[PDB]
């Protein structure tokens, strides 16, 4: 999907899976972001658990 | 992967007898002490160099094994608990060569 | 209490060969005042000419005079079992060695053994502060 | 509340294993993937693991044994359960005081074994003519006095470090031996009665390690 | 994930100091009004990212 | 009344190790004015160069002169029996030693015997008030 | 006791070669304080390179210094008879060896012999309790 | 009156090397009329030929006969604790020694102990006015 | 003085092989009274017949018994690092040697090492005034 909020919920899940409190179930997520250059640079963040795929 | 590998390696100290404050395991006991555990752990670490870690930078102050009796304030620690601090770097790849090409028409052997 | 040359702790971990059972790490004691000896370099130099050196390949070696434990068969100290050794001296240095191989067994009266162990590399712990 | 197995089954399996492994070895905890494994209780696998981690640690703290699955997997087959924290239901002592001495049941087995061993040791002083006043055993006789009995008890407690006790700190006052002519009030004691007060500290073992790895720039 | 037992507890975290604070330095200078730090008050700085704001 | 350096009590317990019978603890008496001597530290240092020292393992020893009891064979006092000794001085100190072994017997006229006992460790009682 | 490194019993059974008459098991005694020495592992290692080992085949060896019995010919202690040896130390260990072969004879004055015996395998008894 | 050869003060500080607890500095008393003797030059020469001499390194030793304190275990006096000694004579000279190690202990009757301490260097105080 | 055969100073500079990090020059001390021994002449003679000599080529050799520094790994003293050595005796001679190579390692207990170093040439300083 491309809804940035759904991607944010997935990112929160994988991040909470990489936590220090409970035993870990390490994972990693693959989403995409399609649009012009500015739109794609705006759809990013410091999300270390996802690998955005910039598509034109 | 390194998290899981270290977690499986450290299982040999589960239920092992540990001797702090005297570090003089008697003849016949199957115990250990923090310095011997630190040696064994540091050997595991520099044994995985190339598969999980880079070479190192200074393995003497990168791997620390402290006891809970010396981390918490006085009369707060519990027996058996440890604290392993490790600072590592994943294996490095490639280089950054700086070519400086220059011809030489003159010759002086 | 530093400035004492002597061995403080010896842990030996046996691994039988035909059943892969691990025993130890049992502590141990010396039969006399002789201390274990080490060699960590891998290649051994050899003089060639005016100043040069011919480099050969070799082992990390250890020589361990120890007192046999009575709960462990004597053959475990004589090459019929893999050993993992850990020696801590009084100055703080710790020499650990894993996947040993008792390389030259010898007659022992049943109490004192001298294990010649060879391994890929021996690790040194070097009391705090180092260069 | 959603436990699949009939409860008394896993309870009896845990009890049998505990009576089964530690009888000749009253030191090891029934705990962990290798020792605290209930082999022939079998659960169907599911990744909704009953107790959530908050409830798990809440029960860990309030003296309760917790059990989980040895291996999780979506639609797999049958996985055997596995216990954590082989402890007993001892949160406090009389007069209500934290004290986590009898926390794990191994400390209970070990307190029993230490009591029995001390009782078997002290059997020698039964009949051993005892001198309380004048302290001077004449030549030839087979008596003993309070100080020499205390010394022998102290030496028994000393060479048992590592197998029954820990690194005694003030053995000069962890062990006391009093005659009955002093503990009891005047004109009340009875010849040949002694009071022994000891404070033992069971050995220490491995527990959480708390790894804190962190890569660098 | 074979870590269930509870014997070892991982805390994988790239932001963890091990060697104490160490070697305290103090930099004295003028700033502009765009900053969000209260003037005339010593504060701690941890990186070169938040210095701009 | 302290400041009376001297031995007040001696208890010896003999256990043969060919028949495994125990005799004692019988009291004993000093033959002369010499006192028992002890050495409690299980290690012996050795003068090395420039302040260092070599720390090797050793025994905790004890020299004990006594009067032989006429109800015990003389051979029990010369290393055919395991002795458990317990000496108590006038100032309250109590040195107990178990698992003893008489190390080098010497000719005895039949009344006085000087036992040179070795053990793994000797205990000390240190009258009230310590450190 | 069980704290004394020393030999307690030595039983030797002689088998005549050309008559197959069994003699023994006669007890035996040591000529001096040197103890019999053993080696059980059949394969003997040898160091190769960085950490590896080259494995050779050998025999279970025993060295037995003994005092000749005046009833048995001297040649029985020098390779002219088959031997079965059984040595029991003071701490409880018992080493038995059967179908031996005195492998290297040497001149003896007539009282003290040093037999070098090789067998397929030596059995060890390991006092009660063992890992 | 300054013309009095004799020992006025003796202070000993015991720091065990196994539990790392410190005790002292306690005063002590001379058991008899002997005096402690010292050697401060950390080198020892050796008679060579034709007037030369060989200069090698060695220890700074000190022989100290004291009376065992009843509040201190005897094993602290036989080489099981690091001793920091400080002796002050009547003429003002003060010999201090730290990180000492009782090099060769001996049997003690339980009251008087003669410690042979070795150390890297002993400092002398030399009452006012020197060279 | 200048009349004492003995070693005064020993400086060793280690060069790591795989990082070229220079360490030193650390001072060092002797384990016993044996001195380091030297040989400077590169060509070594050999007797041939009535008066003549056959000349061979060799290295400038040095034998250095030293006490391991607790801050430097043991492998640096056994051929796993380049060394630069400088020894100054009491009579004023100074022998310097650079780009050495520890040529024959041997087992060491962890304190005393005996380095056999070969170089192209050894320099000698010869106290002031010389022919």
């Amino acid at each position: 999907s491309d809804d940035t909020d759904w991607q944010e919920n997935l990112r929160d899940w994988i991040r909470s899976a990489w936590d220090c409190s409970k035993p870990q179930c390490f994972g990693h997520g693959y989403v995409f972001n399609k649009g012009t250059l500015g739109q794609v640079l705006a759809d990013g963040d410091n999300s270390a658990e996802l690998s955005r795929l910039a598509l034109p | 992967a390194t998290g899981v590998a270290l977690a499986e390696f450290l299982q040999q100290f589960n239920g092992l007898a540990v001797f702090t404050k005297n570090t003089n395991i008697r003849t016949g006991i199957i115990g250990t002490n923090p310095r011997l555990m630190l040696g064994k752990i540091r050997k595991w670490a520099q044994d995985n160099v190339g598969t999980l870690f880079s070479e190192f930078d200074n393995i003497n102050e990168d791997i620390q094994l402290l006891t809970d009796f010396e981390v918490q304030p006085k009369c707060v620690g519990q027996p058996g608990i440890f604290h392993l601090n490790m600072r590592y770097r994943p294996p490095v790849r490639g280089a950054r060569i700086n070519v400086n090409m220059a011809p030489a028409l003159f010759d002086n052997c | 209490c530093n400035k004492q040359n002597g061995v403080k702790n010896i842990l030996i971990t046996f691994t039988d060969c035909d059943t892969q059972e691990v025993i130890g790490p049992i502590s141990h004691e010396q039969p006399d005042d002789t201390l274990p000896t080490y060699k960590n370099c891998a290649w051994t130099n050899t003089a060639l000419t005016n100043g040069y050196v011919q480099r050969s390949a070799s082992n990390a070696t250890m020589t361990l005079p120890v007192v046999r434990d009575l709960r462990v068969p004597l053959a475990f100290y004589q090459g019929c079992a893999q050993v993992d050794v850990q020696v801590e001296k009084f100055d703080g240095t710790v020499m650990t060695l894993t996947e040993g191989a008792v390389v030259e067994p010898e007659e022992s009266d049943g109490r004192s053994v001298t294990m010649n162990i060879v391994a890929s590399e021996i690790d040194e712990l070097l009391p705090p502060g180092s260069l | 509340t959603t436990y699949p197995v009939l409860p008394y089954l896993t309870n009896a399996a845990y009890g049998a294993l505990s009576a089964c492994s530690t009888c000749n070895n009253p030191e090891l905890n029934i705990q962990g993937q290798t020792f605290g494994l209930l082999s022939c209780i079998n659960m169907p696998e599911s990744c909704t693991p009953g107790w959530t981690f908050g409830e798990v640690t809440q029960l860990q703290a309030n003296g309760f044994v917790v059990s989980g699955p040895s291996t999780t997997s979506g639609q797999g087959n049958y996985t055997s359960p596995y216990i954590y924290n082989d402890v007993t239901n001892y949160l406090r002592d009389e007069k209500n005081r934290p004290n986590a001495t009898f926390r794990d049941a191994s400390s209970r087995r070990l307190a029993a074994a230490t009591g029995v061993a001390l009782a078997e040791f002290l059997q020698q002083f039964n009949g051993l003519a005892v001198f309380t006043k004048n302290t001077n055993i004449r030549t030839g006789i087979i008596g003993t006095n309070p100080r020499l009995m205390l010394g022998k008890i102290r030496k028994w407690a000393q060479d048992n470090v590592g197998t029954l006790f820990s690194e005694f700190d003030n053995i000069n006052e962890d062990i006391q031996l009093l005659t009955d002519f002093e503990v009891q009030p005047k004109c009340v004691g009875q010849p040949g009665i002694f009071h022994l007060n000891m404070r033992y500290r069971p050995p220490v073992r491995g527990a959480r390690i708390n790894v804190n790895m962190a890569p660098a720039l | 994930d074979a870590l269930s037992d509870g014997f070892v507890r991982l805390c994988i975290d790239p932001s963890l100091n091990f060697f104490g604070e160490g070697c305290k330095i103090l930099v004295e200078g003028q700033m502009t009004d765009d900053g969000s730090a209260t003037p005339d008050a010593v504060t701690c700085v941890t990186s070169e990212l938040d210095i701009i704001e």
